[PDB]
């Protein structure tokens, strides 16, 4: 049956503010593309400078 | 009259309560036939690994026969009176009720009553029930809307009780013992999580009267530590993509994560889903529907069908679409679908979010036609708002969001956010995660 | 709460023939549809086909609006515009909110009394009859019923509802014209309508339906042959059907057949129930152990056909066909008890009333008794013609089945499925 | 409308008797078609 | 009750494609100057008294 | 007589020396395309020919004998209705892409 199908556990790759089954990741989220995009800001200063 | 004043006539839905808790609503009109219902708060949900598929198998022996009507007893009843027992179990709810003529309510509370608490749960017929199930499970494994819908639910709810089918895994099918199932009975099966509803050509004083008669004995109480209560579910920016070259057409369902029934953006995000709204080959208007999606999968001929939902639980949901389509038409169509999200959430028009508005008022009513599905939605919306909102409210709702609030609204949503996605078929052409997760923005 | 009604239906029949019927129910949305009598029986051996493709042209071009304006306008008041047929009826419907039954019927008005048929469009939207006809047919169902059919008639009511193969393609805007000029006319039409004020309903069929036409291009009556058709197929499963002519709609005698088809059984009442109280269910399910059954009936305007449809596995096909027609044979000796033809009227009179709860419900009952018998019958009046059935009509209603020359269609590997003559 | 059908149909299941239940014909057969609606059969 | 560091930048500079591009911009100006100046003053500091700018004085207008 | 003038430019423009029609010889854009597509099949073959019997002359640095002129009195329109609808067609779908 599909239904036993489970995804696998990923918790040794997961980022620690969504390791929690029982809460809510939109918390973290704004904070964790707040930080990729600051990366990707300053990168792109860096090659226009 | 105006469709204003239309709204403003429709009775207003009567709500009682029991002393053990259980909830009576009703919605009286002049019907000579009714439905009555009983809508718990039970479902997968509310099931751990170990007995996962419980409720779906209790769905299996409800109507199996009770202490009172044993066998096929209560089953010629229900069929003498030419009345129908139906049955349906989600990942949140699960509900029973019967159709009947309006002047047989009396029996038809007393069956349910009698289903609720007496089932029998004979260990030969539970035996029985556990075949009928797994060659259910075969059958669902070739419907591959099913299997994508499931799919999306395990990776998106991913380690948590949501991530569960309704029915459960086959090795706890082929487990599950009348233990088991009398424990999740006795749990989930209490007054204070049951709303009796029902809707049709009766007075609410009557149903309360026979749900005094026939459900008080229902348990109220249970205790302090057995009253299941639900966890949020962390929702999984993921993806899970089960490859069949065998199979001729690919499924995929894409989703983003939903505030949950009792957020007011529930509204606004119809509107949303309506202006991009579904499609199938069969549909008349081609390459003149007004969805950009619509007609460009018509001209195009991009796919076979294509949907848009909002799948709403507790304190989070499953906001996106599913289409179906050839293998060599998946990256387009996942292109123009999450294009049109993008020019939702930047640049919807005042004409285009008031199509979407009419799309739903017209959805709204014309759903709640029929004894059976206003009964639904007073046992479903009790359960889950607490109350039955009236459709002068949800006009009230809906005359408030303006292009203004759906691009907000879908912003909020949609824009740069982690989809889940499942794919199911000839899927070598379904793009990788990074560029689905870029043409989120 | 107290309901706002129940106020009645109110009926009006133009100088034209054309009948209007409406009823307020005070309700948000509105439900209007024009029933004609322009199904496929209405096809000759020379046009086959073209009431499908008339069924799928409803939004091509009129003389009123284009194309494009038919989609876009009732798409911008999220109504909706349906064409449902039956081998008998056409049903144009419309859906939309009540402020907006203006905008509705003005389409509604075009797509039935100002179709264009342009060439160029008519060509194009041939291809769908083929991409139609396949959906449909995904169900052995449909296979097996239009089969019946075909088994049954020499004529009329053996039309499919489907294009036959040879003819997509071929359907010209000529035979189209020529089908809704001939069958699109006043004494053969009715508007009915729900959730809207009958004053305006009949205003709007009085300035804009005022056609003429009379009672049209009628058909030749359907002569019952009786016969068979098999179709091999492999499938696991056998789907058949065995029927004789029964009683035409409206007739006392198809009161009976009713009211025999809930004595032997005609669909379920309980999710995943045994079907305790249906006699051949019961019948086939003592010599058997993965099979369906049911009582099977039609009634039409001149003709109805009655029997039963399974669904077995092939090897199974025999033992299921003939347990269910020796069930019916016991009811034709008289084997039939009081409590059974009690039983069986409460479910078809339950089972009545509820059919008519939703708008589309009403709006097809309505419709089909405005063309059938031209007035209106009540669900108290049905309720007693059906509580008037009397047991020796029951009875009388199987043994005209037994002894019946009987039409047959069967489809999957149909190894072990018997013929007629082998019943 | 905006109400998709109940089933949608793609062109180019059972097992059991409780999932064959209701399957059997009991009626002449409707074709609908829809201009926004997926198209159907009954019976 | 508020967001972090990153949550902050993220709602207010990057969720949007123009304002993101602005912060990159103006950023790019303002890191220009500081980056110049400071590289300027860790290389003379680095070879304080040999450049010409710093014995310029004993010969100069 | 605008109309003499007329003539005279017919002849002086010199398709109908060719064997073609005024239609023949319209610019085709998508307007046009679409309107040619919608020929029944008589003057979509007649059409055909004339062009293809036009270029062939053209090809030849030659031109018909004059009896086989088109005669500006005899040049109809054959494409005007469809055209015209088709642009009516656009339109429309324009007008509501505004709203
Ligand atoms: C500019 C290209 C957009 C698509 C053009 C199609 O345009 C449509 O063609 C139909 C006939 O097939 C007409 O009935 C309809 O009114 C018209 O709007
Ligand atoms: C391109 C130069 C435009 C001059 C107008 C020509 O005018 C034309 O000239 C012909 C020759 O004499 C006349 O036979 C004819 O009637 C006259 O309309």
């Amino acid at each position: 049956s599909h239904t036993d199908i489970k995804v696998p556990d990923f918790s040794d790759y997961r980022r620690p503010e969504v390791l929690d089954s029982t809460k809510s990741s939109k918390e973290s989220s704004e904070a964790r593309k707040g930080f990729s995009y600051l990366v990707t800001a300053t990168t792109t200063v860096g090659v226009a400078y | 009259a105006t469709y204003a004043q239309a709204l403003q006539s429709v009775p207003e839905t009567q709500v009682s309560q029991l002393d053990n808790g259980l909830r009576v609503a009703s919605e009286q009109s002049s019907q000579p036939t009714c439905t009555v219902g009983v809508w718990i708060d039970a479902g997968s949900r509310y099931e751990s690994e170990k007995n996962n598929g419980a409720g779906y198998f209790v769905e299996h022996l409800a109507f199996k026969g009770t202490k009172n009507r044993p066998g096929n007893a209560l089953e010629k009843e229900v069929e003498s009176m030419g009345a129908h027992l139906n049955a349906y179990s989600t990942r949140e709810h699960t509900a029973y009720y019967i159709k009947a003529l309006s002047k047989d309510l009396p029996k038809a509370v007393e069956l349910l009553a009698d289903i609720v608490q007496n089932c029998s749960l004979e260990d030969s017929q539970i035996e029985k029930e556990r075949d009928v199930i797994l060659q259910e499970l075969q059958e669902n494994d070739t419907s591959m809307r099913d299997v994508v819908f499931n799919y999306l639910h395990a990776t998106a709810f991913q380690g948590t009780p949501l991530a569960q089918s309704v029915e459960g895994p086959s090795e706890n099918v082929r487990k599950l013992s009348r233990a088991d199932l009398t424990e999740y009975l006795s749990r989930h099966y209490k007054a204070p999580r049951m709303v009796l509803a029902a809707a049709g050509g009766l007075e609410h004083r009557q149903l309360l009267d026979l749900a005094q008669k026939h459900f008080s004995g229902l348990s109220g109480t249970y205790d302090e530590d057995a009253v299941p209560t639900l966890s949020p579910c962390r929702f999984t920016g993921s993806q899970i993509c089960h490859r069949e070259d065998g199979l001729p057409l690919a499924h995929v369902a894409i989703a983003v994560e939903g505030p949950g029934w009792a957020h007011p953006d529930n509204v606004a995000l119809q509107v949303a889903n309506a202006i991009i709204g579904h499609y199938d080959c069969t549909y008349g208007g081609g390459a003149h529907l007004s969805s950009p999606l619509a007609s460009i999968a018509a001209t195009n001929k991009l796919c076979q069908s294509f949907q848009t939902f909002n799948i709403c639980y507790a304190d989070t949901g499953l906001l996106g679409a599913h289409f179906v389509c050839d293998h060599m038409s998946i990256d387009d169509m996942m292109f123009v679908l999450q294009g049109q999200w993008m020019r939702l959430c930047t640049s919807a028009t005042e004409s285009e979010v008031l199509r979407g508005k009419n799309l739903l008022r017209n959805a709204l009513v014309s759903h709640l036609d029929g004894t059976t599905p206003v009964c639904e939605d007073i046992g479903r919306s009790l359960l889950t708002y607490g109350r039955r909102i009236p459709l002068a409210e949800w006009e009230s709702r809906i005359a408030e969001v303006d292009a203004r609030v759906v691009r907000e609204v879908c912003s909020k949503y949609f824009y740069d956010q982690c989809p889940a996605v499942a794919g199911f078929g000839p899927i070598e052409q379904l793009p990788d995660y990074n560029r689905i997760r870029s043409g989120m923005f | 709460e107290v309901p706002p009604h129940p106020q009645d239906l109110e009926f009006t029949r133009l100088p034209n023939g054309l009948v209007i019927a409406s009823l307020e129910n005070y309700a948000p949305a509105s439900r209007i549809g024009l029933f004609i009598k322009a199904g496929s029986r209405y096809e000759n051996s020379n046009n086959l086909g073209t009431s499908h493709l008339l069924r799928l042209a409803s939004s091509l071009t009129t003389k009123g609006a284009s194309s494009f304006k038919i989609t876009r306008g009732i798409e911008a008041v999220g109504g909706k515009l349906s064409v449902t047929s039956t081998r008998e009826n056409m049903a144009y419907t419309v859906e939309c909110l009540r402020d907006d039954v203006d905008i509705l019927m003005e389409f509604l008005l075009n797509v039935t009394t100002a179709p264009e048929f342009r060439r160029w469009e008519v060509a194009a939207l041939q291809p769908q009859l083929r991409i139609d006809k396949a959906v449909a047919l995904q169900n052995p169902q449909a296979h097996v019923i239009e089969n019946l059919h075909a088994a049954a008639y020499r004529n009329a009511l053996a039309n499919s509802l489907y294009c036959p193969d040879y003819r997509i393609g071929k359907v010209t805007p000529v035979e189209l014209h020529d089908y809704v000029q001939n069958h699109f006319t006043s004494a053969r039409m009715a508007l009915i309508g729900l959730g809207v004020s009958h004053p305006v309903l009949k205003q709007v069929a009085e300035q804009f339906l005022n056609i003429r036409g009379g009672l049209g291009l009628s058909g030749a009556k359907a002569k019952y042959h009786g016969g068979e058709i098999r179709e091999q197929n492999g499938d696991s499963l056998v789907h058949a059907a065995l029927v004789a002519e029964s009683a035409a709609i409206g007739s006392a005698e198809a009161n009976a057949f009713s009211v025999l088809q809930h004595v032997l059984g005609a669909g379920p009442h309980v999710k995943r129930g045994s079907n305790a109280t249906s006699s051949l269910y019961q019948a086939v399910a003592k010599g058997v152990h993965p099979f369906d059954v049911s009582a099977f009936n039609a009634s039409y305007s001149d003709s109805g056909l009655f029997g039963f449809y399974t669904i077995s596995q092939a090897a199974s096909a025999g033992d299921v066909i003939k347990a269910a027609y020796n069930q019916v044979k016991t009811i034709a000796q008289g084997n039939l008890s009081n409590p059974d033809v009690q039983a069986a009227k409460n479910k078809l009179k339950a089972g009545y009333l509820m059919s008519v709860e939703s708008s589309e419900g009403f709006l097809d009952e309505v419709g089909s008794q405005a063309l059938a018998a031209g007035s209106y019958t009540p669900p108290s009046t049905v309720l007693q013609q059906i509580d008037a059935v009397a047991d020796a009509d029951v009875i009388n209603a199987a043994k005209k089945f037994v002894s019946g020359r009987k039409s047959m269609a069967a489809s999957g590997n149909l190894g072990h499925t018997p013929f007629i003559d082998e019943l | 409308a905006a109400v998709p059908a109940t089933s949608e149909s793609p062109v180019l299941s059972v097992l059991c008797r409780e999932s064959l239940r209701g399957q059997a014909a009991g009626r002449p057969l409707v074709a609908s078609v829809s201009l926004n609606v997926p198209a159907s059969v009954r019976y | 009750v508020a967001p972090t560091l990153t949550a902050r930048l993220y709602s207010l500079l990057f969720r949007r494609t123009s304002t993101f591009a602005l912060t990159i911009v103006v950023g790019a100006l303002f890191f220009e100057r500081a980056f110049d100046q400071g590289a300027d003053a860790i290389y003379e500091h680095i070879n304080e008294g040999k450049l010409w700018k710093h014995i310029k004085h004993k010969y100069e207008k | 007589w605008l109309e003499g003038i007329r003539k005279w430019y017919y002849n002086a423009a010199g398709f109908n020396k060719l064997g073609l029609m005024r239609d023949d010889t319209i610019h085709e854009n998508d307007d046009v395309k679409e309107a040619i597509r919608r020929l029944p099949e008589n003057l979509y073959d007649d059409r055909v020919f004339r062009i293809k019997r036009a270029l062939d002359l053209s090809m030849r640095q030659q031109i018909l004998p004059k009896e086989q002129w088109t005669k500006y009195e005899e040049d109809k329109s054959y494409l005007e209705p469809y055209l015209k609808e088709v642009i009516r067609e656009r339109k429309e779908r324009e007008e509501w892409a505004k709203k």
